[PDB]
Order: C-alpha cells, then sequence, then structure tokens
C-alpha cells in the first residue's frame, strides 16, 4: 500500500 | 514532463523504518502530442513472493495500480521484458524481468532474477525501480494517463532514490514498445552507500 501524486511540468 | 514525489518506507530488523526519498520525473521520447495530467493519485498495493522451485536469486512479484483523485496498445495482456544493469558501490549487477501486463485491471505478474549471482542490495530496495503505463485509469480520468499516451514511442523515466542516512540511487529508464512486448530497460547507480548500512548490510525485513 502507497499512494502517489504525479505532478506536471 | 511530470512530476511525483514519494517516501517509501522499508522495515527493518530492529523494528525501525528505513525511509526511502522518491524524485521522480518522466519525459516523452517520441516528439509528439501528449496529455496534460491533472494532478492525481496512484493507489499502489504490492506484494512480493518467493519461487521455491528457483534457486538463483529472485523475486516474485504481484501488483495492483489504480489512478484515483494510443492507448490501444493496452486494452488486454501486453509482455513485458525488464532489464536493469546497476553498480551499488562498484557491485556491478544485473536483474532480468519476465511477465505479463494487464492494463485493465491495473495488474502486474512480473518475476525477476539476479543475473550475476548474488543481488548486492535487498530486493525491496529495487521495487520501485524494476511500467506505470500498465496502472488502471478510470473513465473519467483515461485523459489523464501520460504514460499511455506516449506509447508505442515511449518515455523516460529519470528518478533518484535516497535512503536516509545513507547512499542513494540514480536511476534511468526507457520505457517503450519493442515489437509488441513492453521493455523496461534502466540503469542504476547507487553512491555513497554505507558499507555495512542497512542496504549493504542486508538488514531490511523482506517484504513490502
Amino acid at each position: 500500500h502507497q499512494k502517489l501524486v504525479f505532478f506536471a511540468e | 514532463r511530470i512530476f511525483a514525489i514519494f517516501t517509501v518506507r522499508h522495515n527493518v530488523e530492529d523494528g525501525s523504518v528505513q525511509l526511502a526519498d522518491h524524485y521522480q520525473q518522466n519525459t516523452p521520447i517520441g516528439d509528439g502530442p501528449v496529455l496534460l495530467p491533472d494532478n492525481h493519485v496512484l493507489e499502489t498495493q504490492t506484494v512480493l513472493s518467493k519461487d521455491p522451485n528457483e534457486k538463483r536469486d529472485h523475486m516474485v512479484l504481484l501488483e495492483f495500480v489504480t489512478a484515483a483523485g494510443g492507448e490501444e496498445l493496452f486494452t488486454g495482456v501486453v509482455p513485458i521484458l525488464v532489464e536493469l544493469d546497476g553498480d551499488v558501490n562498484g557491485h556491478k549487477f544485473s536483474v532480468r524481468g519476465e511477465g505479463e501486463g494487464d492494463a485493465t485491471i491495473g495488474k502486474l505478474t512480473l518475476k525477476f532474477i539476479c543475473t550475476t549471482g548474488k543481488l548486492p542490495v535487498p530486493w525491496p530496495t529495487l521495487v520501485t525501480t524494476l511500467v506505470q503505463c500498465f496502472s488502471r485509469y478510470p473513465d473519467h480520468m483515461k485523459r489523464h494517463d501520460f504514460f499511455k499516451s506516449t506509447m508505442p514511442e515511449g518515455y523516460v523515466q529519470e528518478r533518484t532514490i535516497s535512503f536516509r542516512d545513507d547512499g542513494k540511487y540514480k536511476t534511468r529508464a526507457v520505457v517503450k514498445f519493442e515489437g509488441d512486448t513492453l521493455v523496461n530497460r534502466v540503469e542504476l547507480k547507487g553512491t555513497d552507500f554505507k558499507e555495512d548500512g542497512n542496504i549493504l548490510g542486508h538488514k531490511l525485513e523482506y517484504n513490502f
């Protein structure tokens, strides 16, 4: 279990 | 480009935890159009296990990846080849990985093998490095799937993983299609590791 936040350039 | 920052916790023998801070970025290889996704999360559950028949150093992986918050190539089970070349404090080693990838349920089954003998670092510390284009996106979010929209040309994954009070991995990865099998070719350089710290001392409990 892990959650991951993906950003944007 | 897109960015993700996360911290993996690794359980240690002495009950304590070893923290692994992740800086991750992804860049499309192809010179073509891609999707610029809003902030969204990837919720990952992931289990490791052993083939009892395998005598080589290995790691069996089952993983379910799902999003919360140029794609047709994934409508079914895609094969996967994974190849890692690393050296950690001069330790040269390679990991080879085979398996299938079903994006329709965000499930990965891969078995990894240490090609060069004994793996010089614990397998958990190489999990987040050893194909997020298989993560299942819901339909109201099907437009925020950078990974799929960079295919089959692929993307470049670059990540530095620093283990607190210890060294750091710096990996480069090319994730692309290669004749209708998905490939992840990765280099990994670890530096400044305590030659008998948690990682090179093999002090991590084996699960994750």
